[PDB]
């Protein structure tokens, strides 16, 4: 589907250049932090993770966090605006507090994620592009979020939750919505990726080490 | 000396170590298309205009970007150039817009002339095209997005010669913009260039809109008086 | 009896990630016991030369999805060097759909990754290992540098790393949400601050690569094995699987099969065998299987006469038309709508191309929307070879494979599938006069 | 299909058609069209010449 | 020994800034890092 979101900056009341952001000092030791994993003269390379810990201090992005990132790495601001409109994990616009996407690719799909969505829908009242009245969620449609074995799955808030039905995952919400945390994982009483059969591989102790080494080592 | 030995549809070139085969084709007179490589600005490789096919290699190559190997046979007339054409300039023209009657580029257009010289006669897109919002970058450049072809030219202008970072990308895949992302003028000693650079209508000159075509303008060669240049 | 003819039925004691499915400790403890960190300082010590002649004899091929010969490609590191810091690159992005494999092997054998970079940035001379993981993995990238800070304190990397007099340092860099970051270049770009789109080869990364530095990007899967190689030698991993198709794969199994699963399986294992024997069968039984991809949604599809004696190797998969990819088993039953399937793939494809050069730019866009007519029929029967000659006319002449992988699974399908696509039409054009 | 008198149209809205393309400019064998433009109050581009000598042109 | 078991749990602590204080912790394990002679290729 066409993207929703528009890539033109204009300045309102709520995202403006004036718009108070800082780094707290733990952050800032934090960029520093960041800044010394790269080779001196190459500081542009650490506009991803600085980024990336801006939205998670405020939240999301302010066109101000963008040009305070821009000005701390010595970056033009259009490099920083490249990023932000560039990558998809960036909030450019205000989100709940719980991100949640659901995976709606083929292998997710061929799972019936449909019924995710479906009772996700009808458990918040909300639409896939849509923020909850209380501004505690939001709803959104990702691409493969890398656990297609485990479909249908859903992210909340950098957290898995995985192997669902329609009523697992309205409890997830139930249970975020009273304040608790949700254990991440699968649903289905599996642990992980194995297969949920009986564990038809990796069933003898794993060997000890030196064992298959050869000689002359 | 240092030079090596390379072939243009069989004749024997001699060009030194790093020339492109762009540059290798023009030695024996003939211009390759293209629509993101300038001479005076860096090597992009985006709008594929340039693919060429190298004898007894399966695949094409970028004429702009790719070194000349020795002893390759440039095969520019070769039915796999041709069609590598004709598939880039349908893509190119997909989503253009149907603007050429008030284009101010009519007449003078790269687009126009490597479509009537290189791509087919006539469109098989069936879908609806897409349009985007136009950016205000001052009162000198006229901004019209939608006839973009998205080359880069005024990028690479704009950060190399200008030594202006305004200008950008935002978006990626179809949706992907050429612009400033924020209400902000391009206003530079050289900004006017950028509408020479491009390729077509997307970037005009202000001044001169609708007044006149290129056709009916006579040219004549004379020397700058503003400054002490010339 | 030399040659075997038959592949598969692995044993555990052959495996390499003994630890697939996180049911022992993942910290350095744990991997210690199970056999990581074993005289690794004696393979350092062995000098690159003898680390790249066994990856060359290994036959080990690039598990990132092209397969190319990785000891062949960890040769270009090999030169004196000019001047420039040399570095190493770990592609964890894993974009593909239906790959799950990296994500395990990062959450639960994360020291096998490190020491896999100690012992590759030995081989190709690299001063420090970057690990490009996707933004989503936050959980998988915290256990790994976990890891990276056990392997510190116990002095395994770092100044003097395991004693052998090499210094070695181990990064974490997170992407945020783009599929094209995990081709090389793209992530190369990504790394150093800038956007996510891929660089024109040549050069080549061992040439100029990241900061402008010799480079040499490899999947998690192929420097993970490396340590083992090395240690039971590249004889060992080379009889496992068909000639030039040597050793061990990881298997991801998913759609519509009983027990969904990530395995651990010799090479050249056919694709039916694995399938009912790991993933509990085909829904509905074997007769109830309609089309499977075997490498992820790059690669295209296969219909059930290909899928019963096919071997899941380079090699035999290519000439069934089609590709290796990822390993990534897609199986889908009678009941699933087959053009609906590729048309959320080409849109998947058509969200996540980056726009830089037009075929990719426009043409996949132009397929997604073709692909969506299709699916409610409203197109004619000319236009399914209109598409086939747009998907001939963006593969190749594209700057990365990402326009291969939206182009052939169009062309899969319209191989397999035609009936059916002209069946839906002449429906649309009953029903609607 | 039979060629007169020389006229120019207005959409249904009463805006003219013309577009000051100067096509016909162009086109015209015995250079009988001249025409001048430039932007409009509006912004529109629209002519502020269009002249055609009858005594010049062919029909 | 069991394999009953999944030992994968200590990520169920992990808070929004676990990866960056690892990187901060991490950061006196490192080496110099290299130089490119200037401070900025605009430089
Ligand atoms: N694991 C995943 O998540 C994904 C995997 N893929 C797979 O990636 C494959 C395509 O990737 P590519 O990098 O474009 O394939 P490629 O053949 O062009 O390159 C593969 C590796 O070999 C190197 N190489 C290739 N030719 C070389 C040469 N002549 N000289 C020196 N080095 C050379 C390349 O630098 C690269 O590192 C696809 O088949 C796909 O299956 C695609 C998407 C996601
Ligand atoms: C669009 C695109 C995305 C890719 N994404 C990944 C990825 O996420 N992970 C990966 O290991 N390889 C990915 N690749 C393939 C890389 O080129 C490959 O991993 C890299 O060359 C490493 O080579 P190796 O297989 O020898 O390790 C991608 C390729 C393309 C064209
Ligand atoms: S830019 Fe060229 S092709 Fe596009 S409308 Fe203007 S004249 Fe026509
Ligand atoms: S405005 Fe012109 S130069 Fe700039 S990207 Fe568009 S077509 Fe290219
Ligand atoms: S093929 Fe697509 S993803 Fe790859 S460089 Fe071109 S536009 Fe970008
Ligand atoms: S200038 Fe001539 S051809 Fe162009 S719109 Fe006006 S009347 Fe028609
Ligand atoms: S298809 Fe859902 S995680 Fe990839
Ligand atoms: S001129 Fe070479 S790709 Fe554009
Ligand atoms: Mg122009």
């Amino acid at each position: 589907g066409a993207g929703g979101a528009l890539f033109v900056h204009r300045d309102t009341p709520e995202n403006n250049p004036d718009t108070p952001f800082d780094f707290t000092p733990e952050n800032y030791k934090r960029i520093e932090a960041i800044v010394k994993n790269y080779p001196e003269g190459h500081k542009a390379a650490a506009v991803l993770p600085v980024l990336d810990l801006a939205q998670r201090q405020n939240g999301w992005l302010p066109i101000s966090a963008m040009n305070k990132v821009a000005e701390i790495l010595q970056v033009p601001p259009m490099r920083v605006y490249e990023v932000a409109t560039f990558y998809t994990m960036y909030n450019r616009k205000p989100v709940g507090k719980y991100h949640i996407q659901v995976c709606t690719t083929t292998p997710c799909m061929l799972r019936n994620s449909d019924s995710i969505l479906e009772a996700i829908q009808k458990k918040l009242g909300i639409k896939v592009g849509e923020t909850t009245p209380d501004k505690l969620f939001t709803l959104i449609e990702v691409e493969c979020l890398g656990a297609c074995v485990n479909a249908p799955m859903v992210q909340i808030n950098d957290n898995y939750y995985e192997d669902l039905t329609p009523k697992d995952i309205e409890e997830i919400i139930d249970e975020l919505k009273a304040g608790k945390i949700p254990k991440p994982g699968p649903r289905s009483g599996r642990f992980s990726c194995e297969p949920a059969g009986g564990l038809t591989s990796l069933t003898e102790p794993p060997k000890g080490p030196g064992f298959g080494v050869q000689a002359g080592l | 000396s240092n030079l090596i030995e390379v072939f243009v549809d069989g004749q024997s070139v001699m060009v030194e170590p790093g020339t492109t085969v762009l540059q290798a084709c023009e030695k024996v007179g003939m211009q390759i298309p293209r629509f993101c490589y300038h001479e005076r600005l860096s090597v992009a490789g985006n709008c594929r205009m340039c693919l060429v096919e190298i004898e007894k290699a399966p695949k094409v190559v970028a004429a702009c970007a790719m070194p000349v190997m020795k002893g390759w046979n440039i095969l520019t007339n070769s039915e796999k150039s041709k069609k590598a054409r004709e598939g880039v300039m349908e893509f190119l023209l997909a989503n253009h817009p149907l603007d050429c009657p008030i284009c101010d580029q009519g007449g003078e257009c790269d687009l126009q002339d490597q479509s009537m010289m290189f791509g087919s006669d006539r469109s098989r897109f069936l879908e609806g095209k897409r349009a985007v919002e136009d950016k205000n970058i001052g009162p000198l450049v006229k901004t019209i997005m939608t006839r973009c072809i998205q080359c880069t030219r005024c990028i690479r202008f704009a950060s190399e010669i200008a030594g202006v970072d305004d200008l950008g990308t935002t978006g990626r895949g179809n949706d992907m913009q050429v612009g400033t992302y924020i209400e902000k003028m391009f206003m530079s000693e050289l900004s006017g260039n950028i509408i020479d650079i491009c390729p077509v209508g997307a970037l005009t000159s202000k001044p001169y809109a609708f007044t006149a075509r290129p056709w009916e303008t006579r040219k004549t060669e004379s020397i700058d008086v503003m400054d002490a240049v010339g | 009896a030399p040659k075997k003819t038959s592949f598969g039925s692995l044993k555990d004691e052959d495996r390499i990630f003994t630890n697939l499915y996180g049911r022992h400790d993942w910290r350095l403890k744990g991997a210690q016991s199970r056999g990581d960190w074993y005289k690794t300082k004696e393979i350092l010590l062995k000098g690159p030369d003898w680390i790249l002649g066994e990856v060359k004899t290994s036959g080990l091929r690039g598990r990132g999805g092209a397969g190319f010969p990785t000891g062949l490609k960890w040769s270009f590191m090999n030169k004196p060097s000019d001047g420039r810091p040399k570095y190493l690159v770990v592609n964890a992005d894993e974009g593909e759909p239906g790959t799950c494999k990296d994500r395990e092997i990062i959450r639960h054998d994360p020291h096998k990754l490190v020491e896999g970079c100690l012992v590759g940035g030995r081989a190709m001379g690299a001063r420090a290992a970057y690990i490009y993981i996707r933004g989503e993995f936050y959980n998988e990238a915290s256990n790994l540098q976990v890891a990276i800070r056990e392997a510190y304190e116990a002095g395994l990397i770092g100044k003097n790393a395991c004693g052998s007099g090499y210094d070695f340092d181990v990064f974490v860099v997170r992407g945020a949400g783009a599929y094209i970051c995990g081709e090389e270049t793209a992530l190369i770009e990504s790394i150093e601050g800038k956007q996510g789109k891929p660089r024109l080869k040549p050069p080549f990364p061992a040439d100029v690569g990241v900061f402008g530095c010799p480079t040499t990007v490899a999947n998690v899967e192929t420097v993970a094995v490396s340590p083992t190689i090395c240690r039971r030698g590249g004889a060992w991993f080379a009889s496992f699987g068909r000639e030039r198709n040597s050793g061990t794969k990881l298997f991801n199994i998913s759609g519509h099969v009983n027990h969904p699963c990530t395995v651990e399986e010799e090479m050249s294992v056919p694709l039916k065998e694995l399938i009912e024997k790991h993933a509990g069968g085909v829904i509905g039984g074997w007769d109830n299987l309609l089309a499977v991809i075997p490498g992820g949604s790059s690669t295209p599809l296969i219909p059930k006469s290909v899928c019963e004696t096919v071997l899941m190797d380079f090699d035999a998969l290519v000439q069934a038309q089609t590709g290796l990819g990822t390993a990534a088993v897609i199986v889908m039953d009678r009941s699933t709508d087959i053009v609906k399937a590729i048309a959320r793939l080409i849109e998947f494809y058509k969200h996540e191309s980056c726009g830089q050069c037009t075929p990719c730019r426009e043409g996949v866009d132009w397929m997604n929307k073709v692909m969506a007519r299709f699916v409610k029929g409203d197109a004619r029967p000319a236009e399914i070879d209109s598409l086939w000659e747009i998907s001939k006319q963006i593969e190749g002449h594209t700057i990365c494979a990402l326009g291969d992988g939206a182009a052939w699974p169009v062309q899969g399908l319209i191989r397999h599938f035609r009936p059916e696509l002209e069946e839906r039409m002449q429906q649309f054009a009953l029903q609607h006069q | 299909r039979f060629r007169g008198e020389h006229a120019l149209r207005r959409y249904p809205s009463g805006e003219e058609r013309c577009i000051a393309c100067k096509l016909c400019e162009a086109v015209c064998p015995a250079q009988a069209i001249t025409i001048e433009a430039e932007p409009r109050a509006d912004g529109s581009r629209r002519t502020t010449r269009y002249d055609i000598d009858m005594t010049k042109c062919i029909y | 020994f069991d394999n009953s078991t999944y030992r994968n749990l200590q990520h169920h602590e992990y808070s929004t800034y676990t990866f960056l204080d690892l990187n901060v912790e991490l950061s006196k394990f490192r080496m110099p890092q290299p130089s490119s002679g200037r401070q900025s290729p605009r430089h």
